[PDB]
């Protein structure tokens, strides 16, 4: 139903500017309020700003005034946010939340979120973007149970983490164990996944691990072989 | 404004929990609640202490009395472990004051034996020098696990390691291990393997000595 597509985010130097966008799909973009609220990793959330159903600013926090500028577009049905003078304490997942009430003319000021999105990792540091390195992990012939064999990818050497993996075309939502990344004392991270991988009898997947990385856009279509 | 929330509240899955959010003079302003699962997107629960959204069962409820808003969850289960946040408006400052959510963890769940997984180096990398050996572990409930490496049939921990903490995945803990301090000639001898020492019994897995 509600599809709040969020775009904009990556690795930028401290002191630059960027533009995040949130496009709505499913409802009418004339009677609902939409807010931007960041979320630090494992350190709670933090409301950034918001705009009501019409072109109107509701306010900001005590540490984001003068640097951020939020705007609304009812012609294109999109909420934009321009960020300037980013510092080290601005690394969080900026979520684009909607509002439940229709925000009638005469009421009380009480806005609460109803729908949430996915968020975009907007990191601010002095490091540079690195290109991923996909490797075809060997599906060794250790066969004891039915699905004991498993193969995956070995993506590494990447500072930002826009981890989005797909096998063939964005399907096969079965049991897959996508291990989270970890900073190996150098700023880089590592990604790995485990699939079922049944007995290979020409009736399995194409053995393709496509990883999408926005700051390091590079279409890798390398196959995996035993 | 400034809300005070408990750091962590654990309760067995037999009774109800107590998640309280209080302030200074919050007795009439509306109080909303949200439940964010680790990794997924947040969802709306009983808000304003007088109504619930579409889909939320009768298990969730809210009650405000003077200066304390309590979120009562009835018949807490394993699938209800998430981060609960309480939101207030505070029209005096024209802001949205959030607070440190409470990590509700149902204490008293059955154990889960983790399974170790070994992925040998790929075929199209020996011509280069990558040295990205990885040892994985399956899902397990009891966290705080130390992955001990047995490099060349000997304890070698001086190399560069990762030691990632146990993350959240379908109400389960998981991690990985990376230690390839070798000169990239890992196929030397004596069956380079991997181990994992959990609370109680430990697991091990070896590969072909070639």
């Amino acid at each position: 139903e509600v599809q709040l597509v969020e775009s904009g985010g990556g690795l930028v130097q401290p002191g630059r500017s960027l533009r995040l966008s949130c496009a709505a799909s499913g409802f009418t973009f004339d009677d609902y309020a939409i807010h931007w609220v960041r979320q630090a990793p494992g350190k709670g959330l933090e409301w950034v700003s918001g705009i009501t159903w019409n072109s109107g600013t509701i306010g900001y926090a005590d540490s984001v005034k003068g640097r951020f500028t939020i705007s609304r577009d009812n012609a294109k049905n999109s909420l934009y946010l321009q960020m300037n003078s980013l510092r080290a304490e601005d690394t969080a997942l900026y979520y684009c939340a909607k509002h439940h009430q229709i925000a009638v003319a005469g009421d009380a000021e009480d806005y609460y979120f109803d729908y949430w999105g996915q968020g975009t990792l907007v990191t601010v540091s002095s490091a540079s973007t690195k290109g991923p390195s996909v490797f075809p992990l060997a599906p060794s012939s250790k066969s004891t149970s039915g699905g004991t064999a498993a193969l995956g990818c070995l993506v590494k050497d990447y500072f930002p983490e826009p981890v989005t993996v797909s096998w063939n075309s964005g399907a096969l939502t079965s049991g897959v164990h996508t291990f989270p990344a970890v900073l190996q004392s150098s700023g880089l991270y590592s990604l790995s996944s485990v699939v079922t991988v049944p007995s290979s009898s020409l009736g399995t997947q194409t053995y393709i691990c496509n990883v999408n990385h926005k700051p390091s856009n590079t279409k890798v279509d390398k196959k995996v072989e035993p | 404004y400034e809300l005070t929330q408990p750091p962590s509240v654990s309760v067995a899955p037999g009774q109800t929990a107590r998640i309280t959010c209080g302030g200074n003079n919050i007795g009439s302003k509306s109080v909303h609640w949200y439940q964010q699962k680790p990794g997924q997107a947040p969802v709306l629960v009983v808000y304003d202490d007088s109504d619930r959204p579409s889909g939320i069962p009768e298990r969730f409820s809210g009650s405000n009395s003077g200066n304390t808003a309590t979120l009562t969850i009835s018949r807490v289960e394993a699938g209800d472990e998430a981060d609960y946040y309480c939101q207030v408006w505070d029209s005096r400052s024209d802001r949205v004051v959030f607070g440190g959510g409470t990590k509700l963890t149902a204490l008293g769940q059955p154990k889960a034996a983790p399974s170790v997984t070994l992925f040998p180096p790929s075929s199209e990398e020996l011509q280069a020098n990558k040295a990205t050996l990885v040892c994985l572990i399956s899902d397990f409930y009891p966290g705080a696990v130390t992955v001990a490496w047995k490099a060349d049939s000997s304890p070698v921990k001086a190399g560069v390691e990762t030691t990632t903490p146990s993350k959240q995945s379908n109400n389960k803990y998981a991690a990985s291990s990376y230690l390839s301090l070798t000169p990239e000639q890992w196929k030397s001898h004596r069956s380079y393997s991997c181990q994992v020492t959990h609370e109680g019994s430990t697991v091990e897995k070896t590969v072909a000595p070639t």
